[PDB]
């Protein structure tokens, strides 16, 4: 509905958790967002804000659940 | 469908 692009503050929160989880846009999150939202998303900046808030919730669950194994 | 509320591996 709202196609407002992802804002910088939300992007930064996402980047922070990706780093903490030792995950990346290219290898991990852009493929998953493309699958879940059923569209070709080639760059982090192409997410809508509404899409990014759902991705952020997921990453928070991953970072809260357990330690990141070395 | 898979969505971001699910217990998905990452």
């Amino acid at each position: 509905r709202d196609i407002t692009p992802v804002n910088d503050e939300t992007m930064q929160e996402i980047n922070t958790l990706l780093i903490a989880l030792d995950k990346t846009w290219d290898d991990d999150l852009l493929p998953l967002c493309s699958q879940i939202f059923r569209r070709d998303i080639r760059a982090s900046s192409e997410l809508t804000q509404a899409e990014a808030v759902k991705a952020l919730g997921f990453l928070k669950q991953k970072a809260a659940e357990q330690k990141v194994a070395a | 469908w898979m969505d971001f509320d699910d217990d998905i591996p990452f």
